[PDB]
């Protein structure tokens, strides 16, 4: 499924995942677009930063749902 | 949760920044 | 071209540059709107803190661009 990845510069990410992919996964498929080390990432969703051990199906990030990438220095 | 994610991440990033 | 500098409390100053500017010009172009020291400015872009020797270009800052303004105390 298609999810996307909102940066506060405005850009939006779209990246191909599944259900069952863990938010370390997530993150290194943002690294693969972007660059970025998962180490500097923080993703936001529904209130909450996702934990690296758990999955998408968990947080319940459905379908064209939208995170929001934090990035620390 | 409507703005909930942006206006957090917003903020969030700019505790980063002061860092 | 033309860029924005975001500070931390939400104000968006506009700034008319070129991509070999180096940070430091662009700090005293941050001076001549708003009259702060190029020495209490600490710019931010993706994630890293702007050097002052480097250039926009050597960050890969391009036209609208955002940069992020945090100001620091004066020690003496």
């Amino acid at each position: 499924m298609q999810i996307f990845v909102k940066t506060l510069t405005g850009k939006t990410i779209t990246l191909e995942v599944e259900p069952s992919d863990t938010i370390e996964n997530v993150k290194a498929k943002i690294q693969d677009k972007e660059g970025i080390p998962p180490d500097q990432q923080r993703l936001i969703f529904a209130g909450k930063q996702l934990e690296d051990g758990r999955t998408l199906s968990d947080y319940n990030i459905q379908k064209e749902s939208t995170l929001h990438l934090v990035l620390r220095l | 949760l409507g703005l909930t994610d942006l206006e957090l991440a917003q903020q969030l990033q700019q505790e980063e920044y002061q860092q």
